[PDB]
């Protein structure tokens, strides 16, 4: 249970939301991560934030998209720009909790985001 | 306290001690290590098919 994950709406192409994989509390982390999966489709990643800064992005998602923590709340900030039908999905928030070593993300809490005209 | 990898003999042995431990009421497990030889644990009655 632990962390609760929530944020987002409906929007149409051409918006930007700035989505938040809100927290509950301080949580320790080493790489934060954004996910999305649509129906018929496996789950793809979008976006990493590690605890030194490193920002991976995906094929799809470079000069669209920005990641932003802010340790003072404890959340990332999840801000995405020039919204396209493409990108609605079942995003969720891979967390690197260590765990063993490391694992046991916390995307099955995740949030519903539709890009759409209608 | 169960050591890993024990080595009875001086010169070395290398043998695992994982016994099979009851669970009753629930355990308190502490682990301490520095390169991951902890991977998980198995739960269960029996522990066969
Ligand atoms: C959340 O609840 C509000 C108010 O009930 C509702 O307008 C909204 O559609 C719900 N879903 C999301 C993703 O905000």
């Amino acid at each position: 249970v632990q962390l609760q994950e929530s944020g987002g709406g409906l929007v149409q192409p051409g918006g930007s939301l700035r989505l938040s994989c809100v927290a509950s509390g301080s949580v320790t982390f080493n790489s934060m991560g954004w996910y999305r999966q649509a129906p018929g489709k496996q789950r793809e990643l979008v976006a990493q934030i590690t605890a030194g800064g490193d920002t991976h992005y995906a094929d799809s998602v470079k000069g669209r998209f920005t990641i932003s923590e802010h340790r003072g709340k404890n959340a990332v900030y999840l801000e995405m720009h020039s919204l396209k039908p493409e990108d609605t999905a079942v995003y969720y928030c891979h967390l690197q909790v260590p765990f063993l070593g490391g694992g046991y993300d916390y995307w099955g809490q995740g949030t519903q985001v539709t890009v759409s005209s209608g | 306290w169960f050591h890993a990898i024990h080595v009875s003999g001086t010169n070395g042995t290398k043998r695992f001690d994982n016994p099979v431990l009851p669970f009753n009421d629930g355990v308190y497990f502490a682990s301490t290590e520095k390169s991951n030889i902890i991977r998980g644990w198995i739960f269960g009655t029996t522990l066969d098919s």
